[PDB]
């Protein structure tokens, strides 16, 4: 499962995780590419147990989106220790999978 | 053709403008959410400037809405400093779009990279496209 973040509060207390990798899908419901990356991140969430996967609607929580400087969807951001390690912009599932594997 | 084969369009009453804001998902989402009552028809496709851009083609009645209003909207819905294009269907409209861009320059810190060109081609199923830039109404 991929847990949706609903406010800046939920987002912050999801970064406070420890060594466990935190993956966040910044998405838009109108955006085609963003919409079609969803089932792919669901599968990676199933395959990579040691990583906590989240999704955030950029229209819903614009403050987090702007603060993480997301200007395109999808943007998958990777966090370890409450800090950004890397990101993948655009709907390339193979690229996203690599970033997961390379980070836990 | 420079006109989509599916669009509602009357040459004796209507006009056309072809808009690229970086993703036709965003371009369609924005015009259909705010100006759907004021446009004739709207079709997503790929436009060529006189390499295809993802675009929305807007058919409209000048006595209902002007190009100026449609373009003012365009510069509010996406970030044109950064993929961003306006494709004119007449030479009169080309010079008006350029005028509008000039007027919008100070508000965007004079960094508008929007391309203004005559329309060269338009398709629908011509069968990047990896991501949509952020689309929302700026204030």
């Amino acid at each position: 499962m991929v847990t949706q973040l609903k406010s800046a509060s939920e987002y912050d207390s999801a970064l406070a995780s420890g060594d466990k990798l935190v993956v966040v899908d910044f998405f838009a419901t109108w955006c085609g590419p963003s919409k079609m990356i969803a089932p792919m991140i669901e599968k990676f969430a199933e395959q990579y147990s040691d990583a906590a996967f989240y999704k955030l609607d950029v229209d819903e929580v614009s403050d987090v989106a702007q603060k993480a400087e997301v200007s395109s969807m999808p943007t998958l951001i990777f966090y370890k220790g409450g800090k950004e390690v890397t990101r993948v912009v655009g709907a390339n599932p193979a690229a996203i999978k690599q970033a997961i594997a390379s980070n836990v | 053709s420079l006109i989509s084969k599916t669009i509602k369009y009357d040459p004796a009453k209507d006009k056309l403008i072809t808009l690229a804001s970086g993703s036709f998902w965003g371009t369609e989402h924005m015009y259909r959410k705010y100006l759907n009552d004021r446009i004739v028809d709207s079709k997503v496709g790929y436009a060529n400037g006189e390499d295809f851009a993802e675009v929305l083609q807007v058919s409209y009645n000048p006595k209902v809405i002007t190009l100026r209003e449609l373009t003012d909207f365009f510069f509010r819905i996406h970030d044109p400093t950064t993929r961003s294009g306006l494709f004119a269907h007449s030479d009169a409209d080309l010079k008006e779009l350029a005028k509008i861009k000039e007027e919008w320059q100070p508000k965007w810190g004079n960094k508008i990279a929007t391309v203004i060109e005559p329309i060269k081609n338009f398709y629908d199923a011509e069968e990047q496209g990896y991501a949509c830039p952020t689309h929302y109404l700026r204030e």
